[PDB]
RNA sequence: UGGCUCUGCCAACGCUACGGCUUGGCGGGCUUAGGUGGGGUUCGGCAAAACGUCGAUUACUGAAAAUGGAAAGGCGGGGCCGACUU
RNA sequence: AUCACCU
């Protein structure tokens, strides 16, 4: 919106944000000790995290790492960024991303892949999903996109705080970290879709389908887009694949042909249910164990809106 | 920021505030809605039902299960109170889908406050 | 004993309109009514919650205060007397409570 | 016993609860908590004799002298004058009673 | 007691036309004034007869509440009806009633 | 110091709160009144807190600045206006914040 | 929210310190979000505006972009006009 | 998905 964007810590600590971001924050926490201990004195907290954030003084807490978790007034800050910088980066994504964003979200995503399977009848399709995104998003070239957005200096500091600008690695657990992985894949979906000029795709988070009407094509617009988003993103491509629209396209928990489309979700359900029956066993210790198995190999899914389910049913 | 930190914080009391404060965002209305008359038995039924947080968050402030034990008192005085205001408030006070919908919002108040009475009785 | 709790609520299922009808008049008395009437399933919900006989006692002194404002709010004059048959219909129905009470208390002293 | 004292206290009641409806108005606190003092120290007797912790008596005397207080206050209560002076001391007969009563089953217990 | 209600009947009859004065608008304060000034010689002669300083301290939190019930009449209830004046003598007559009630505390916490 | 101070930050609470909780139309009138109750109300566990060094009676003082909280939450969360608006939850909030970090310093100082 | 420490009238359970008060009428005033769980994806056109992106935190204004700030233009479709269909 | 709850 007019470029710029240099002056939304003034809108993100416009309580009337900083409530909504209070309100989003909550919403569906409203039993978790961070939302009842905040709701106590919620809207001096509020007064106090417009003041912490109008005055830069705001620090996140230390993530708790089971996924890591954060604070209320932590995630209250990452739901005030991401009500002002949130429309900011998802406004620059192509359409064609799916992810972390409420209009354009995981269902509308394996319908646009189908949608642009039935139409141009693709012969062909690319899945190239991402491997660790959040625990390789460069955290660095991601301001680099975070920050020709942004442009707001305090702004900036706040996305620097909620997700310092150094490292190798968004948290996943977090409001900012969702966004930013969509922000930060985008510069793929801006490596298909402007160069590339790859029309036909979709992406949510880590997995980049790229549906094209010709087979080794998308096996060239994979290379460029393991190639650069190595080289500019540091996200190692995990798996991918260019298979004829015939293998279906294992897209955001379905399998997306032209014309059918079989939720192939089991990996997740297999994995909700271990999750949930560690928990409710006492074994959350060997839970941290699978988690970090699960995390590497079908959280490439982008199934981590579901490891936070997870990380609230259960602990 | 730190989230302004009231004393003797307790998860239970808190929680089960936080849910009986639907309890009451339920039942107030139609403790409010209650006829001019009939309004003795709203006096104590909003006594009871918006006194009811009062009894809970005591409970966390204190250690004393008495005090548990006082808000499961009262929880089962505000579960009589959906009775009376169903059936015995003679026009109507509560519907059945009223209390229906009442009973679900204190059941899970009970079961909070059952929980944290059973944390703190070990 | 929570079958109390449901003859004692047709102490209030009678004794309740009995009570909205006191009139302003006698509305002091008529919140204390409602508040001995009412407030007395309080006190056989504190029960059933600390067999502790005494707060059936407490229960039985507040059926026994429910049986005065029965005898007050007879002797209150004008139409607003509890009619007779309404002190004798009540204590009929109070004293079904106080005998399921009367097995409470003695349910729980007798271990 | 909690019956001889409540029935003795009913003339106190049936006594002060047409006087205790007389305060005015403006009044009102007074009246409500003299009716509340009045009415609900039966409920200290019939505790008082259902129970018996002598503790419970003790406060079904304060109740009583509240009530006397109440008189003593309602009388010379301000300018809409409440319970004559008449009144207190006829109430203070009666109140007298369960005084006696009240107190002689406190002594009892003791 | 007898003599701490004696000198607590001074501070009503000088509160209570002060809780009086306070306009319709403030009614529901005075309720509570009136239920802190006339409700405290509940608790000084439950103190009186329940020689436990439980409800002596609880007829010194009276006092203390009555107290703050000046302050809260002069200034925070807005339209001040205690006047600064009435508070100081209030608060003399609390405080003689205080005298007696710390004097009493004195008296039962002898050992 | 302690309970005089907290009283004190108090008084603004109720400086702020009790026309608030005056406002409070009577439809809401048991939602005033146990407003009130517990914001005039709340000077007495403020009051036996420091009367008795106890440090229970300091976390009844939080519980009924807790129970002062909820009455901005849910005065805010009544329905007919709206009792509470949330600038007036808020500025009530940062009040009872203050008693709540004074309470919290006299309960770490008691502790 | 049966109110009102609230009047005027009126009447009597009454109660009067004889004033009233009370009390009853009778008027009048005051009184979507949240919780909990676990195929429009159609076919066309314009792709002008808008929207996005790159241009650009650029030129520029101003020492300095300093939480000012484009644009032409490229790239999109997300957008649009339509039909059908919803 | 279900539950309340009014437009």
């Amino acid at each position: 919106m007019g470029k710029r964007h240099r002056n939304l810590i003034d809108q993100i600590t416009t309580w009337e944000n900083l409530l909504d971001a209070y309100r989003k924050t909550s919403h569906g926490k409203r039993r978790t000790w961070g939302y009842l201990e905040f709701k106590e004195y919620d809207l001096a907290n509020l007064l106090a995290l417009q003041a912490e954030l109008k005055a830069g003084n705001y620090e996140r807490g230390p993530y708790r790492e089971f996924i890591s978790a954060l604070e209320f007034k932590d995630r209250l800050v990452q739901h005030a960024l991401c009500n002002i910088v949130a429309p900011i980066f998802e406004a620059g994504l192509l359409p064609y991303t799916y992810a972390c964003r409420p209009d354009k979200g995981t269902h509308a995503g394996v319908c646009h892949v189908q949608a642009e399977l039935r139409r141009t009848r693709a012969t062909h399709f690319l899945k190239s999903d991402f491997s660790k995104f959040f625990p390789s998003i460069d955290r660095a070239a991601l301001y680099a996109m975070i920050d020709k957005k942004i442009h707001c200096a305090a702004t900036r500091r706040l996305l620097r705080v909620v997700l310092p600008d150094e490292g190798v690695g968004i948290p996943i657990g977090s409001l900012t970290s969702q966004l930013f992985a969509n922000v930060y894949g985008g510069a793929v979906d801006r490596l298909l879709h402007d160069e590339l000029k790859q029309r036909h795709w979709a992406r949510y988070m880590d997995d980049i389908v790229v549906l094209g009407d010709d087979p080794e094509e998308l096996r060239a617009v994979f290379y460029r887009l393991r190639d650069f988003a190595s080289e500019r993103l540091g996200l190692k491509i995990s798996h991918w694949q260019v298979a004829p629209v015939s293998r279906g396209i294992n897209f955001l928990g379905y399998r997306i042909w032209p014309t059918h489309k079989l939720l192939r979700k089991s990996s997740v359900k297999r994995a909700k249910r271990k999750v949930a029956n560690f928990i409710k066993h006492g074994e959350d210790e060997s839970l941290q164990r699978f988690l970090a198995s699960w995390s590497g190999h079908a959280q490439w899914a982008d199934t981590h809106n579901l490891f936070t389910w997870m990380e609230e049913q259960y602990g | 920021m730190e989230p302004i930190e009231e004393a003797t914080k307790c998860y239970d009391q808190m929680l089960i505030v936080e849910r009986y404060e639907r309890v009451i965002s339920y039942l107030y209305p139609i403790a409010q809605s209650i006829p001019r008359k009939h309004g003795v038995a709203r006096e104590m039924f909003l006594k009871c039902l918006l006194g009811q947080v009062e009894l809970f968050i005591v409970a966390g402030k204190s250690n004393q299960v008495s005090k548990l034990y006082a808000a499961d008192a009262g929880l089962a005085m505000l579960r009589f109170w959906l009775r009376f205001l169903a059936g015995i408030q003679k026009p109507h006070a509560m519907t059945p889908h009223q209390v229906e919908t009442a009973q679900v919002l204190i059941a899970e108040v009970g079961r909070i406050l059952g929980s944290w009475i059973a944390r703190v009785n070990r």
